[PDB]
This record gives C-alpha cells, structure tokens and sequence, in this order.
C-alpha cells in the first residue's frame, strides 16, 4: 500500500520507463527537424529546388540534400540499433530477475533488492516492465556473547544449526539470523577434536534431553 | 566537443552553415552529454553498495587475519591502501574538447570502498539485510565455511594455516603487481581507448577530406567568398563526420563499459557483501570472501578462494 | 590572438619551463598544435595555455519552491568568469551560491566531490559530499550481534523492455 502511494504522489518514481519512451520520441523528433535543413544546400524544399534551379543544377542541389538525410538517417538507425542493445540487456535483466524472485527463490545478493528475499510480483508497464520485491529486514541489532564453539568432557562441539550464543549464565544456540536460542544439548551438536583445538572455545554444559 | 570551437575556433563563415545543419551537430553534444552521465552512475552502482561508511575498528583483532594491505593507509594525501597505490601507480583545449572531472573522485572512492572492506571483514553477508551486524572474524569464516559445504571445524583445525595462507597470498598479488604491472591491462585499456579517440578527432581535424585547405583562415584568404564557403562545407562534412564517428564509437564503448560496469557491481555484492555460489564467478575454487579496490576509471578485486591440497583415493558406496 | 612568424592561434602567453636548442623556434602538441614559442626578438621561451572554454551548467532549485539561480563555469577560473557571490570549485566557477564546509548528501552535483542543494531564509549552497552517514560499529572477537524480529520492506524495481517499432 505504501509503494501505491509514494508512486501516485511522485510520478518520477517511474522515470527509468518513463526515459525510454522520451529517447525513443526524442529520437523521431530529431528526424523530422533535420528532414527541413538544407545541409548548406540552396534550398530544402524539393518543390522549390525544382522550380528555382535549372534541372542539372536543382540535381545537385538534391544530390546534396539526399545526403545530408541520409546522414540522418543513420545516424537514428544508429541510435536505435546501440540503443537496442541496451533496452535488450535490460529486457534480459528483467527476464532473469522474473525467474529469479518471481517463479524461483534466488541466492542472488541483493540482487532484487537490500534484504532477505521472500517474494516478488511483476507488473505490467507502458514499454516496460514494475516488480514489487519483498525482502526481510532485522528490526533490532541486539548483543549477546559468543564462541565458536563449547567444550565438555574435553571435546569440541559445534552447532548443527546457527550460532552458539549467552546470556553469561548458559549457553543456547540460535539461527544464523535471529536470536532464538536453544538449550545447547548433545543432540544438536557435531563433535569433533580436542577442546583445545578451538580458538576463543568456552568450557560449559551440553545437555542431555 | 563542441563543432563551432573543433571546426570554426569561433569563426563568423564556418559558424554561420554550422548554423544551417543546426541540430544535426547538437545531437552529437546530447549524446556525449548522456554518456557522461551514465559515466557518474557506473561508479556509484559498482562502488556506492554502503548505506552508511563502516570503518575498521582501532585494534584489528581479526584471528591472525592480515587486512592491512587492502584497508587505506591514514597518513596520506588520499587514503589509499598499499595495494591501491600499486593499481594507481601502475594504471594511467580549442579544439571544441571539453573534460569534466567525475563527481565520485579517488578519494571518495576509497572511503565506499573502506566502508565495502569493514563491511566484508566484520559483518560479511550481514551486511546485505539492513544494519550490518557485529562478528568476531573466526566467526564470520565459521559462516562462510559452513556456507561451502564444509563444516566449521575444519577452520578451527586449520585457523593457523587459513590466516597463514591468506596473508601471503595477498602479499603475493602485491608484489606481482608491483614486477607486473601488465597484470592490470584491462583497465589500462580503457584508458588507452579513450585517449585514442581524442587524439583521433584531433589528428582528423587537419585533414582537407580532399578541399583546397584545410585551414579556414587561409581558404577565406586564398578564395574568393564564395568559393570559401563551398571549401568550408566541405571541411564541415568532413570534420562532422569524424565526430559522428567519435561519438558513435564512445556509445558503444559506453555499452561495453557499462556492462562490464554491471558485472563488477554484481562481483561486489556477490562476493563481497554477501557469499554467492555461482560457479567459478569470482574465480577457481570455493569462495571464501573478496575484497574491492579503487582504481582509475575501474575496479579492482581480491577475490579469494579455497582449492583442495591433495586429492587422496578411498573406497566407496 | 597571437601570430608569431605567421603561426597563430588564440590564448594565453606565459614563461615556459622548456628548454630548447637556439635552432628552434616553435613547439608542438598533437597534430602540430602550437604549445610554444619563443619570441623573435626577446630570447625567453613562452608556454600557449589555450584560452579558456568550458559549459555553462545551471544549479536550479525546483519551480515549485522559488527562483534562485547559481551559475557554475565549466573550466574556468573566478578571475575570467564574476559576481559578489564568487566561489571556486574544482569543476568550475560557480556564481551565485555560497560555501559551507560541512559535508551533506547530493541532490544537485557540481563535480570533483562537490555538490549543491537548497537550505534555510533559503540559499544556494554548495557542500562537500558525505558518502551517507557514518556508522560507527564497536567490534570485538567474543561477542555476536544477533537481531531479534524482522520487518518486511518493498523494493519498487523499473526495467525497460522494449521501444517503439519505427521504420
Ligand atoms: C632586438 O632588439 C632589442 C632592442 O629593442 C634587443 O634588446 C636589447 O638587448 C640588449 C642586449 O641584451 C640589452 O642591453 C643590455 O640589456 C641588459 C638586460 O636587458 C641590461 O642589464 C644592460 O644594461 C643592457 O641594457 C637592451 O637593454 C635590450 N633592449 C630591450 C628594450 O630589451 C634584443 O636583444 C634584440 N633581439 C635580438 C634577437 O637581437
Ligand atoms: C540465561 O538463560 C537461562 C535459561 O536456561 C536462565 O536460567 C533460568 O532462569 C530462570 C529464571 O531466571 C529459571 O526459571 C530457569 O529454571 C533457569 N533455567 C535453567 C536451565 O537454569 C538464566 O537465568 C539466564 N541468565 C541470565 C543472566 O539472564
Ligand atoms: C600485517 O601488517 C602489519 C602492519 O603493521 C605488518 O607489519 C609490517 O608490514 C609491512 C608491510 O606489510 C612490512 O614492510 C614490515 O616489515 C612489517 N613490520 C614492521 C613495520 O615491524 C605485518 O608484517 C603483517 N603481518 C603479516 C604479513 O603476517
Ligand atoms: C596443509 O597445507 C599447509 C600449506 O600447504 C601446510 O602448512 C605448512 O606446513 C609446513 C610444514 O612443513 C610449514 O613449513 C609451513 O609454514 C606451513 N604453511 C602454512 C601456510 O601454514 C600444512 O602442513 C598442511 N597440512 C597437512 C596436514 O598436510
Ligand atoms: C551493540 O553493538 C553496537 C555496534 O553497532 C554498539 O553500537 C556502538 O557501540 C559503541 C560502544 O558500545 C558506542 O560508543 C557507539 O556509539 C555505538 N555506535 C552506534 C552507531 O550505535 C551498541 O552500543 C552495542 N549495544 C550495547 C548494549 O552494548
Ligand atoms: C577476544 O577473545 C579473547 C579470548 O579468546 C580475549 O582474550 C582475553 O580475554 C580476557 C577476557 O576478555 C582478558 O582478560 C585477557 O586479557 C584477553 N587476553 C588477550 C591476550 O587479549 C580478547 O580480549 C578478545 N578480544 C576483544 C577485542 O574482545
Ligand atoms: C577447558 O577444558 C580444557 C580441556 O582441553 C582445558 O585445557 C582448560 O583448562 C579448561 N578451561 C577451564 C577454564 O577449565
Ligand atoms: C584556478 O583554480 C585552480 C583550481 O584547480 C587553482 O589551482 C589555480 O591556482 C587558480 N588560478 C588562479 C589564477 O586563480
Ligand atoms: C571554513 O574553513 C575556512 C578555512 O579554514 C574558514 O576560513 C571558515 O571560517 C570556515 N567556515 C565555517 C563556516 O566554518
């Protein structure tokens, strides 16, 4: 709802789309005013070459003005052929990020946005094509002691699962991304070397449920 | 460039048939114009991955890990890094040309790129969902074994070996860099090309294109009026053909240069702010973790990877 | 405009650091440009610095909320542009604004680290680029930051996808 709102009040949230269509017109707009210069020329009306110069003169006179269009000409072929290019880079971009964040669950980072990836829906659009790309966010950064691993019985364990965490009286282990602690128990834990072995390891209980 | 300065020097007859192809020139100017800046964006998408500039706390308790060479150095005139200033010491008028500085200079980009390598070194993949977070180096490479396939314990046993290993080894891409400097061709032709273009519309600027003179002042003094100016549209096909050319060549390279613009942003999130696993994208190997550089008109990276040491035969099932 | 034993062209004449054999007569840059000369009767060799040219880049503050102007000079020094309110930038002489040592994000960019934005009694001001704020993370190798809840943003992503079929 809030995406609807800031696009209805600021129209220029749209301006990578709205610059394609601009390019394009600017780019006919182009032809047609270079169409009415002489290009040094007598006259850039046939009509009036024709009735103004003798034949073989007004014929090189035309010969001048065919060129000079022709050079125009090109140079919006061009102009539309680099431009081509790069709207199909970004159609090819959109393509992949439909497949990636729409029909699929991409790794990608950042890659439909800053966040965790969790959906994403197309839109159609005037030449172009609107995705909304929902991602998570953590909501608050809080601090809790750690180490890579605790040791009983003079062995090393590991999480199976996320991180080991305290609160300075236990030890719990979490998810990677968020601090919701488990008991540290023998069965959730992979062991393997000397307690020693670990660099910044912490002597504690691993529980038996 | 400008036509009436590159063709005219500002000159009342050439100027005034400029006039007369009008747009025709104009459009050459809007193109460049354009590609400037799209030229602003390439640097800001590739370097500008920071929402706030991140720094590398006073005391670098990073488990033996040697970030030094690749963070800036705080003494100098630019705070560039020891290897930064390896890439920028090795890597390299009336005449209608006119050049803008960038708006994101060295400087500026060495303190994203100081924010991109606090950011890997502390917060790793963290960084890529709002706030960084806060993580003892040994932990962040916990994370980032655990993310290859490979269990965290292997770090602990080998901790002394992985800081070892690591430390020469970029130690070792300085020093080849510092005997080497072709090993940074790629930007330095960037810059070659660029240079080439300028010095080829200002080599073709001397050319007749098959007129009397090449030199407007002396085909005004030489002919009579008329005649001059039938020379003079000659020299001005000529010479707006050679920046047609100019300016067709710099927007294809501009598509070349942004692609390759999009490619490096998409390395540094990929690697740096977060551990992706596309196969070999930032080289050989499992990747580990990677670092930006700045560099003129480019980017450089170190990205880092693990490869097995000896590959020992077992029976299985 | 200079024209030195029939050579000329338009710019500024100065001493020269150059040395040269009493032979010569004339420097040159790419496709014999003249960057030099000595003079014909004084024996000292002067450096071309070729007239100064640049854009003229406009700092307009939206329609919407008032009418003040700045006028940045692509190239130039503030000593060939001026005005009262004369500031030299690394991109330009800009005209028109004023200066603030702070530094703040870019709305309106100048060039070389410099860009313009409006602020209150509202002016022209030109500001050095902060990059974003600082975020000053404290850091140690026993402790974890770990986040608890989660919100959902959205991200709203435009992409071209085709043109105007013309012939
Ligand atoms: C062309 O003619 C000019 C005269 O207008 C010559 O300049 C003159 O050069 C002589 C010899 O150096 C100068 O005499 C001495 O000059 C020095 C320093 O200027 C001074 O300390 C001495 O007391 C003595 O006057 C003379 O002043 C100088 N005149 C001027 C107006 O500069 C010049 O050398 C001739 N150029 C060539 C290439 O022959
Ligand atoms: C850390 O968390 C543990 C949870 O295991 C806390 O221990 C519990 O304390 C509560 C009351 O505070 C008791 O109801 C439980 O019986 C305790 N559980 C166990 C297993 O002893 C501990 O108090 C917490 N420490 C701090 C400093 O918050
Ligand atoms: C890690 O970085 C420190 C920086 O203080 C290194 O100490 C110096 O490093 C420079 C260049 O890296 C050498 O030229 C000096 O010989 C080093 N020692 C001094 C000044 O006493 C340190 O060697 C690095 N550790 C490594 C590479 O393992
Ligand atoms: C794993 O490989 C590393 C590096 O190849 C070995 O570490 C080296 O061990 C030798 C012993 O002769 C030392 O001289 C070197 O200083 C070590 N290098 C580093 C970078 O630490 C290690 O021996 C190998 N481990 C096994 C079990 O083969
Ligand atoms: C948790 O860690 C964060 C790291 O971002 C702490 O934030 C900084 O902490 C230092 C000292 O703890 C302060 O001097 C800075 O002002 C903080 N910087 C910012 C940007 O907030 C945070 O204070 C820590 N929280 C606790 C309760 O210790
Ligand atoms: C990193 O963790 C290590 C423990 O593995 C800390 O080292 C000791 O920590 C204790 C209590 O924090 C201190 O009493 C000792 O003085 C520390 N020894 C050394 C050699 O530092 C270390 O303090 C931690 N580092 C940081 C920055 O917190
Ligand atoms: C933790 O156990 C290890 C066994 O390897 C031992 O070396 C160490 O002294 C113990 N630490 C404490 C504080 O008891
Ligand atoms: C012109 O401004 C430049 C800034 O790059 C400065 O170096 C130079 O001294 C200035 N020249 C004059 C004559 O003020
Ligand atoms: C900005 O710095 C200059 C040079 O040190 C100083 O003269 C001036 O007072 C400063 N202006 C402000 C507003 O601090």
């Amino acid at each position: 709802g809030k995406i609807q709102d800031s696009l209805s009040s600021t129209p220029s949230a749209l301006g990578k789309l709205q610059d394609v269509v601009n390019q394009n017109a600017q780019a006919l707009n182009t032809l047609v005013k270079q169409l009415s210069s002489n290009f040094g020329a007598i006259s850039s009306v046939l009509n009036d070459i024709l009735s103004r110069l003798d034949p073989p003169e007004a014929e090189v006179q035309i010969d001048r003005l065919i060129t000079g269009r022709l050079q125009s000409l090109q140079t919006y072929v061009t102009q539309q052929l680099i431009r081509a290019a790069e709207i199909r880079a970004s159609a090819n971009l959109a393509a992949t990020k439909m497949s990636e964040c729409v029909l699929g669950q991409s790794k990608r980072v950042d890659f439909c946005g800053k966040g965790y990836h969790l959906m994403s829906f197309p839109q159609s659009a005037p030449h172009g094509v609107v995705f909304l790309h929902v991602t998570y966010v953590p909501a608050q950064e809080k601090n809790f002691t750690t180490a890579p691993a605790i040791c009983h019985d003079g062995k090393a364990h590991f999480p199976r699962e996320g991180v080991f965490v305290s609160n300075g009286t236990h030890w719990f282990v979490t998810q990677r991304n968020f601090y919701e602690p488990q008991i540290i128990t023998t069965d959730n834990t992979f062991v393997s070397g000397n307690c020693d072995v670990v660099i910044g390891i912490v002597n504690n209980t691993v529980y038996d449920p | 460039v400008d036509c009436t300065m590159y063709i005219c020097g500002d000159s009342t007859e050439c100027s005034n048939l400029l006039l007369q192809y009008g747009s025709f020139c104009t459009q050459l100017n809007r193109a460049l114009t354009g590609i400037a800046v799209e030229q602003d964006k390439n640097t800001q998408e590739v370097f500008a991955q920071v929402k706030q500039i991140y720094k590398t706390p006073p005391i670098k308790d990073f488990g033996g890990f040697n970030f030094s060479q690749i963070l800036p150095d705080p003494s100098k005139p630019s705070k560039r890094s020891p290897i930064e200033d390896l890439l920028f010491n090795k890597v390299t008028k009336f005449n209608g040309l006119t050049v803008l500085p960038p708006l994101l200079t060295d400087e500026m980009i060495a303190q994203y790129t100081s924010a991109l390598l606090a950011g890997t070194i502390t917060s790793g993949w963290t960084f890529g969902a709002g706030p960084a977070l806060q993580i003892p180096f040994p932990m962040q490479m916990a994370y980032r074994f655990n993310g290859i396939g490979v269990t965290q314990n292997v770090l602990y046993e080998n901790q002394k070996l992985i800081a070892n290993q690591f430390n020469s080894a970029i130690g070792k891409i300085q020093d080849s860099l510092s005997s080497t400097p072709s090993a940074l061709g790629k930007l330095q032709d960037v810059v070659n090309q660029n240079a080439q273009a300028l010095n080829t519309l200002v080599k073709q600027l001397s050319s007749n294109f098959g007129a009397i003179s090449s030199v407007l002042n002396d085909i005004l003094s030489r002919l009579d009026p008329p005649e001059a100016e039938v020379q003079i549209d000659r020299l001005i096909t000529g010479r707006l053909q050679s920046l047609q050319t100019y300016v067709t060549q710099q927007l294809i390279r501009a598509a070349e240069i942004r692609a390759s613009a999009n490619l490096a942003a998409t390395k540094m999130s990929e690697c740096v702010l977060g551990q992706s696993k596309r196969v070999d994208f930032c080289g050989k190997g499992y990747h580990l973790m990677s670092f930006p550089q700045s560099a003129p008109h480019g980017v450089v990276f170190l990205h880092v990877t693990y490869v097995p040491a000896q590959e020992k035969n077992f029976t299985t099932a | 405009n200079f024209n030195f034993n029939g050579l000329t062209g338009t710019g500024v004449l100065t001493e020269s650091n150059k040395k040269f054999l009493p032979f010569q007569q004339f420097g040159r840059d790419i496709a014999d440009t003249t960057d030099a000369v000595r003079d014909p009767q004084t024996l000292e060799i002067l450096d071309i610095t070729p007239c100064s040219f640049g854009g003229v880049s406009v700092i307009t503050p939206g329609t919407n909320t008032s009418n003040q102007v700045a006028v940045l000079y692509q190239d130039v020094n503030c000593t060939e542009v001026t005005g009262s309110n004369v500031f030299q930038t690394r991109a330009g002489c800009l005209i028109g604004a004023e200066h603030v040592n702070n530094s703040y994000e870019c709305d309106i960019p100048i060039g070389a680290g410099i860009c313009a934005s409006y602020q209150t009694s509202q002016s022209i001001i030109a500001y050095t680029m902060s990059l974003g704020a600082e975020n000053s993370v404290a850091y140690s190798n026993n402790s974890i930051a770990i986040p608890t809840n989660f919100t959902i943003s959205v991200t709203t992503e435009i992409l071209p996808v085709s043109m105007t079929k013309t012939s």
